[PDB]
């Protein structure tokens, strides 16, 4: 059983039916979750961690602004949905979960044949940093780039001063 | 039975192991608690516990069972998702980073070339469990706590992760094992004594400890975010709470004290030259031996937090903000910069082996 | 790396309920036509201890197989069939002529090596005794290639990282050459 | 300009922390000294011929 | 030219010499039309989705149903559980049934 | 969005319905009904009855106008030219 | 004046560590070991008497791709990840225990499942238009047309 | 003019002096991440007084001789 | 269900409902980035996650200081 189906069917119940801010901040750390422990255990570890590390920064941020924010409106109003309706639209979107159409592709299994020839074995983040600061090193330049503008921009639009 | 009962403890007997190493670390956490009061007390010219089981040994049993006797207090039974998702996130998130801990030479339940970053991004989860207690509370307290939490973690945050990135620069490596064992020939304490005060600086503000009590300020915000938690979910908090105490203690005894090396070499080979390597009574030894230099350096830093609240006074969190920002993170980047321009000069960029 | 990939096994069987993962065998063996060759049967710790010794005595016959790679030019595993028969044949030569030889030398070395997370830097005092036997038996030298031969790192004096844990048996046969041999 | 110390003077002051260090160093001297605890009801503290207690 | 397919130790990976004779084909000056390199496209593009190859078992698993052959009697033995990777099943002379440790390394 | 969508007709109309809940005189009322007369509203009832035009119309009379007030148009004419909608949060317009 | 009473909870803490590394140090070598020992069950537990003595094989940290290849052919020859065998020559089950996983190279379920997550035009294109497949289609049916030639 | 502010192109000596005294956690982290490119200026003094770089390590795959197979080779053949 | 918009009715009804709903949507093109990279064993999707990342971070940030400021002119008044 893979239990991964009935987190994502939870979260989309909860979807339909959020309603204020706050629950829309927990449907992020709700969907992030679910994407970091597939990464982990299926494709990529690093990218797993890498996940964690720079999102949950950006949520808190993102928590403490609805604070600041937050107005009262959507507390007392009312929502009238159905539950019928919400079980109904989940079933019919839960019917058809094929992203792709190309049944062998998605039926044959495969497999790769490993040899002894890298006898200089280091971790994915190593070749990823080789290239970036080397080959790719214009791109890393410009993402400084950017991230320079992003301090200048902040300033010059939430600093009354 | 026999053969069966004998494979069966075989088929049972990781388990077993992972029982241990859970009831390992709760009896330092559940110790800690009272030897904070007893070397509080005693610089304060007190006793602390010693009451409550012979000599005080039973005070932090008698705090929990208490406390896991008390009634919840919620508006509604169905309102357990509230009060209680909150310290459950903080105290999965610091459990979790107990992964890593290498008691010994390939003695951590996770091993990978990417321990570092699994450390530092479980930790950071355990901050979002903090402030989901604020959940559109009523609790002015509870609200107002929620606010100098994400101040706080905004301020160690970068500083807390830039250290650790410029000890795993120096060996090259995001294993936390391997930074053990790279210091054999010399402690991380000796080439960067201003990181390990900035380790232990920034780790009193993750841990919201003294002088970094903003967040469960007892004489401002009467509990912060605790104000209005009582029986199990405070217990889960407070809990959580102290297993970070013990984690940042270890931590720093790994980064820039050799995590488990000797402090002797020469006394480690007499100590262990008494056991035939031949019988299982020598690995016994060993991992004793091995956990109890780490144990010592990992009380000392214990020790230390409990020392610094008693004897600093508190910072308000919005002179934390400027300390962080102006003074740490300039010094740490400077060093980020520094560190790998001394190793090219001389030819040393670290490789792993 | 613990990199998961689709040539080996991966970090836990989560990774193979997410990837439906099975392990399959073939009973075939191969084809008549293709000569038969007993494979190596040593382990990870005896290949590790006799890997400087398979050098030194293989080196022909590797860079031969390693040169039918580079001229197949795509057509690689089944152009150096023959080639590679060479190969395992003569390392296990090697492996035999150690087990005939130097027994307990090679024996204490690898058990230190499983013994030390197989670091060649814990288990020098056997290496050296190995070294010794191996050289008096067969000819043998183990060689850093592209350094001076006074720098190699194995016959260092003063090493900077030392094993933290002291292999017992090593320390023992270790006293044993120094009272007898260099009297 | 008009100050006594150099700047280096002050930045070693500033940076390693020196008075915060004194004051942990005094606290450690009271972890060696004697207690002041007294251990009611076994021992009762001083009492006057003057002292007001029950009627 | 820069780097493409690279491996996750730095070389080059399982398709980048497909990927390389593509490039050679298409940019050697004896080509009057890209003609020639129509096969060295496909022969890339299988080596990564090996999508004709997917298809060709989809027709042999299929044709095997039509005729009756049994898919245990025809296909490959496989085992699900790593821990059940016996040295019994690896046809070991001593094998047994037992579990195999894949807790620790 | 924040603009008045109010007209003499309705809030005329309004403001009989909500003055017919009271005890007054009579229930014929147009803009030139007085309060003091027609309706016969004591110190005590005119101000309830504001209140309670305060109320349905969301406007607050100032306290020069609220004194000096004598007939039912006059009400009329302060909620036609002082009546705003209130802000809404940040969200309810743009979304 | 040291106060013992005060260093009583460090004690029981620095006891607290001894307890996970003692455990955690004998119980993992152990069982390394003891798996090293055979392909079954009574050459594991039971212990001969012409045997020599137990050498220990300690746990495995910082490994790579080639450790795990190392793992598998250890497998395959002893029965165990870590099995210990400096014999010249295999057995001849060696030759045709090859072990060769096959997995699905499915998309994520996250990818294919979320409610948000799975909306994009290329996504909605893969899944509900028929361009794409038709095209590659032809190049599968071009293989088998092609055979007789 | 006891404690005016230094102007850095005619009092250089006195402007480095100002935030040295005022500004230390400016100063000195500068002062800190200025020894980082030093050190790597000096790099060519060490390659001519104390010791040369050393060998590449062999990352580069197998060493494949630079050479034609050799065909007289024989020895365990079928 | 796609086809019918479906997605629309799992937004929610604030301005910060929209922007978590467009990190989700970036999150979705890393994910296949990811997937794609793993399978061929090429570093060079994995440069292009990491990228991704990065930059998916700073238009969040750039977002937020919009809306932060959004809201400060409405309390503008700041009598106090
Ligand atoms: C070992 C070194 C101590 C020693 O030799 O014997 C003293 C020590 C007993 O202390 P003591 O007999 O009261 O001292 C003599 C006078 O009473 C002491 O009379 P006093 O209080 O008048 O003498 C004062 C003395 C304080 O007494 C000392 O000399 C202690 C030395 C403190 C520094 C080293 C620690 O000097 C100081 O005040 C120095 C304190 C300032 C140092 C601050 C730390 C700087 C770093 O004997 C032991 O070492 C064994 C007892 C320790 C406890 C063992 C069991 C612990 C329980 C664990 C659970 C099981
Ligand atoms: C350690 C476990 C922590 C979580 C345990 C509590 C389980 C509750 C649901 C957890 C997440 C499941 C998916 C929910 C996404 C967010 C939607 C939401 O609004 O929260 C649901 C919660 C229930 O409120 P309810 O009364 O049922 O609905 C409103 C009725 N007008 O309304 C609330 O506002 C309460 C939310 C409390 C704070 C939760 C913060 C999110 C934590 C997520 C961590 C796990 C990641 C998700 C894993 C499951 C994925 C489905
Ligand atoms: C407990 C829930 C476990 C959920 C689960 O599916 O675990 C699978 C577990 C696999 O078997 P395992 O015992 O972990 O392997 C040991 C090999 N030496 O198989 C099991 O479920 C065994 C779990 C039984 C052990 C529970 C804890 C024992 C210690 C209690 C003290
Ligand atoms: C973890 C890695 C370890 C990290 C820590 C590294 C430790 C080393 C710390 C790096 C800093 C070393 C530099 C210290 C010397 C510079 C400070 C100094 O010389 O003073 C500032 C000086 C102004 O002179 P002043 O001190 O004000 O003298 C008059 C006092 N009334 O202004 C000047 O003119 C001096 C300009 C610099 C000249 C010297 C170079
Ligand atoms: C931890 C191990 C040391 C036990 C301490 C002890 O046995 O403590 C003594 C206990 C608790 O009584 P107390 O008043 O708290 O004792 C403190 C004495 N003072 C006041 C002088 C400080 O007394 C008893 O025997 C009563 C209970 C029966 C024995 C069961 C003890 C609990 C077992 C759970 C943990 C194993
Ligand atoms: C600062 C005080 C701690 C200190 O100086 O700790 C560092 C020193 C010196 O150890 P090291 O040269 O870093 O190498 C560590 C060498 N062992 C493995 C023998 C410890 O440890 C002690 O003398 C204790
Ligand atoms: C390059 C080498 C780096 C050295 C590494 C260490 C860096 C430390 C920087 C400290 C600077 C500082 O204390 O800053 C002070 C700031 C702000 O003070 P301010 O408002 O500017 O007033 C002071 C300025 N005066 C004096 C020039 C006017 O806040 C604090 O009080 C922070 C107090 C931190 C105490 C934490 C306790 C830790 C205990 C550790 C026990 C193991
Ligand atoms: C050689 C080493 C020493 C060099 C010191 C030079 C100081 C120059 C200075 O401070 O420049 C002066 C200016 C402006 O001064 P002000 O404070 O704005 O006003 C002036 C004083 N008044 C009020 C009297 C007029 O400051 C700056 O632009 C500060 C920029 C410093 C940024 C450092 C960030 C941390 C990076 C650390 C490495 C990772
Ligand atoms: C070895 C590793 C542990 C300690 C590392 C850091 C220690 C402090 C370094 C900065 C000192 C400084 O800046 O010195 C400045 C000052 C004194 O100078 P002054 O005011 O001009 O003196 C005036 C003129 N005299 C020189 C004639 C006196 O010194 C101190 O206050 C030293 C206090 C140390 C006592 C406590 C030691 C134990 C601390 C706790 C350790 C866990
Ligand atoms: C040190 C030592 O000899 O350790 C013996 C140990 C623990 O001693 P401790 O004083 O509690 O260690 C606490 C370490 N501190 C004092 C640095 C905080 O005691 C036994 O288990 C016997």
């Amino acid at each position: 059983m893979n239990l991964e189906i009935l987190d994502l069917s939870i979260l989309g119940f909860y979807s339909l039916i959020s309603s204020n801010s706050f629950e829309s901040i927990a449907i992020l750390v709700a969907t992030i979750m679910p994407v970091i422990t597939e990464l982990w255990y299926n494709y990529s570890q690093l990218f797993a961690l890498l996940y964690t590390l720079i999102y949950v920064g950006a949520v808190v941020i993102l928590f403490v602004f609805i604070l600041s924010v937050i107005n009262e409106k959507e507390e007392y109003e009312y929502e009238y949905s159905g539950l019928f309706i919400l079980i109904l639209v989940l079933l019919l979107d839960d019917l058809d979960d094929n992203e792709s159409n190309d049944n062998d592709y998605n039926n044959v299994y495969i497999t790769d044949y490993a040899d002894w020839f890298n006898n200089y074995n280091e971790s994915d983040l190593s070749v990823i940093g080789n290239l970036l600061f080397t080959e790719y090193a214009l791109l890393l330049l410009i993402i400084s780039f950017i991230l320079l503008m992003s301090i200048i921009g902040l300033i010059l639009i939430v600093k009354k001063d | 039975m026999l053969n069966n009962l004998f494979d069966f403890i075989e088929y049972i007997e990781y388990w077993l192991i992972i029982v241990a190493f859970v009831a390992s670390v709760l009896i330092v956490v559940a110790y800690l608690t009272v030897a904070e009061r007893k070397t509080m007390g005693y610089m304060q010219r007190r006793l602390g516990p010693n009451a409550v089981g012979y000599y005080g040994v039973l005070m932090a049993v008698a705090d929990a069972l208490k406390l896991l006797s008390k009634e919840i207090v919620l508006p509604h039974n169905g309102d357990i998702i509230y009060v209680m998702s909150g310290p459950l996130i903080s105290l999965f998130s610091v459990l979790l980073s107990w992964a890593v801990i290498p008691f010994g030479p390939g003695l951590s339940l996770l091993d990978s070339e990417y321990s570092i970053i699994y450390l530092l991004a479980s930790g950071s989860i355990g901050v979002f469990g903090t402030v989901i207690v604020g959940w559109m509370s009523n609790s002015k307290y509870t609200v107002l706590a929620t606010v100098r939490t994400t101040a706080q973690l905004i301020s160690y945050e970068l500083v807390l992760t830039t250290v650790v990135f410029i000890i795993a620069l120096i060996v090259s490596s995001l294993n936390i094992n391997v930074i053990i064992e790279s210091q054999y020939n010399i402690w991380y304490i000796i080439p960067f004594f201003p990181l390990c005060l900035i380790f232990f600086i920034s780790a009193l503000a993750e841990t919201a400890r003294p002088p970094f009590d903003n967040v469960e300020a007892e004489s401002e915000l009467v509990s912060g975010h605790m104000t209005e938690l009582s029986a199990s979910p405070f217990v889960i908090f407070f809990l959580s709470e102290y297993c970070s105490m013990v984690l940042m203690s270890t931590l720093t005894a790994i980064f820039f004290f050799g995590g488990y090396l000797p402090f002797s070499n020469t006394i480690h080979h007499l100590i262990l030259n008494l056991f035939d390597q031949h019988s299982i009574y020598y690995f016994i030894i060993e991992g004793i031996l091995l956990s109890g230099y780490l144990a010592i350096k990992a009380n000392f830093f214990m020790f230390s937090f409990v020392w610094i609240r008693a004897a600093a006074p508190r910072l308000r969190y919005d002179l934390l903000i400027l300390f962080c920002w102006y003074v740490l993170l300039p010094i740490v980047f400077a060093i980020v910069v520094f560190a790998p321009g001394i190793l090219y000069c001389f030819d040393a960029l670290p490789v792993i082996i | 790396s613990s990199t998961h990939t689709n040539d080996s096994l991966n970090s836990s069987n989560y990774v193979d309920k997410l990837k439906d993962t099975h392990f399959v065998f073939e009973n075939d063996k191969l084809p008549s036509e293709i000569p038969d060759v007993e494979e190596v049967g040593a382990t990870t710790a005896p290949l590790l201890s006799a890997a400087y010794f398979i050098g030194a005595k293989c080196q022909d016959y590797n860079d031969d197989f390693m040169l039918c790679q580079k001229e197949a030019k795509g057509n690689g595993p089944i152009d150096c069939l023959k080639e590679g028969r060479r190969v395992t044949r003569c390392a296990s030569g090697v492996l035999k002529d150690l087990n005939t030889h130097c027994s307990d030398e090679f024996r204490l070395h690898w058990q230190c090596l499983s013994f030390s997370n197989l670091e060649y830097k814990n288990c020098r005092k056997a290496e050296s005794l190995l070294n010794k036997c191996v050289f008096e038996k067969m000819n043998l030298v183990k060689k850093i290639p592209g350094i001076p031969e006074d720098r190699q790192i194995h016959l260092k004096q003063n090493p900077v990282l030392k094993p933290v844990a002291l292999h017992q048996d090593s320390e023992v046969a270790f006293k044993k050459a120094q009272n007898e041999n260099s009297i | 300009e008009e100050s006594s110390e150099s700047a280096l003077s002050k930045a070693t002051k500033w940076y390693l922390l020196s008075e915060i260090f004194r004051g942990l160093y005094i606290t450690l001297e009271m972890y060696f000294r004697a207690p002041y605890t007294i251990y009611y009801p076994f021992e009762k503290g001083p009492v006057s011929p003057r002292f007001r207690g029950e009627h | 030219a820069p780097l493409q397919q690279v491996g996750r130790h730095g070389g080059p990976n399982k398709c980048f010499g497909e990927f390389q004779r593509v490039v050679e084909c298409m940019t050697n000056a004896k080509h009057d039309s890209y003609e020639p390199c129509n096969n060295l496209k496909n022969d890339y593009l299988e080596c990564r989705k090996h999508k004709v190859e997917r298809y060709k078992a989809f027709l042999m698993q299929k044709h095997a149903e039509e005729l009756g052959k049994d898919p245990e009697e025809i296909g490959a033995p496989f085992v699900r559980k790593r821990r059940f990777l016996t040295s019994k099943t690896l046809g070991l002379v001593d094998g047994d049934d037992y579990e195999i440790g894949v807790e620790k390394i | 969005q924040s603009a008045s969508t109010l007209t003499k007709e309705d809030v005329l109309t309004r403001s009989v319905s909500v003055l017919r809940g009271f005890e007054v005189k009579t229930k014929d009322i147009d803009l030139q009904t007085t309060f003091v007369q027609d309706l016969g509203m004591d110190s005590l009832d005119l101000n309830d009855a504001l209140v309670a035009l305060e109320e349905e119309f969301d406007v607050v009379f100032d306290d020069k106008t609220a004194n000096e007030i004598k007939t039912v148009g006059e009400v009329v004419d302060f909620v036609l030219a002082n009546y705003l909608p209130t802000e809404q949060s940040i969200n309810h317009t743009i979304r | 004046m040291i106060p013992f009473e005060a260093l009583i909870p460090y004690a029981i803490m620095f006891a607290g560590f001894c307890l996970g590394g003692g455990v955690m140090n004998s119980a993992i070598t152990a069982d390394i070991t003891k798996r090293a020992r055979g392909p079954n069950q009574e050459i594991k537990r039971n212990v001969g008497e012409d045997e020599g003595p137990r050498n220990y094989t300690k746990p495995r940290y910082n490994t790579d791709q080639w450790d795990k290849y190392f793992a598998v052919r250890d497998l395959r020859l002893t029965g165990s990840l870590r099995g210990q065998s400096d014999n010249a020559v295999a057995e001849e089950s060696f030759k045709t225990n090859s072990i060769q996983p096959y997995s699905n190279t499915r998309r994520p379920w996250v990818l294919r499942r979320h409610i948000i997550m799975k909306n994009s035009p290329t996504k909605w294109a893969r899944k509900y238009s028929s361009r794409r497949d038709e095209r590659e289609q032809e190049i599968k049916d071009d293989y088998i047309r092609g055979m007789g030639e | 003019a006891i404690g005016d502010y230094p102007v850095y192109y005619k009092q250089p000596i006195r402007w480095l002096s100002y935030h040295a005294h005022t500004r230390p956690h400016v100063f000195y982290a500068i002062a800190v991440a200025a020894l980082g490119p030093v050190f790597m200026m000096a790099t060519p003094l060490r390659r001519k007084f104390l010791y040369d770089d050393h060998e590449p390590l062999p990352a580069n795959g197998y060493p494949l001789p630079n050479r034609s197979r050799d065909k007289t080779l024989t020895g365990y053949d079928d | 269900m796609d086809l019918i918009l479906l997605m629309l009715v799992a937004v929610g009804l604030n301005i910060i409902d929209i922007y978590i709903m467009i990190e989700i949507l970036i999150m979705g093109c890393t994910v296949n980035t990811i997937y794609s990279a793993s399978l061929d064993n090429d570093m060079i999707g994995l440069i292009y996650s990491l990228i991704q990342i990065i930059i998916a971070g700073v238009e969040s940030a750039i977002g937020l200081s919009i809306l932060v400021n959004y809201n400060r002119i409405r309390n503008s008044e700041e009598i106090e």
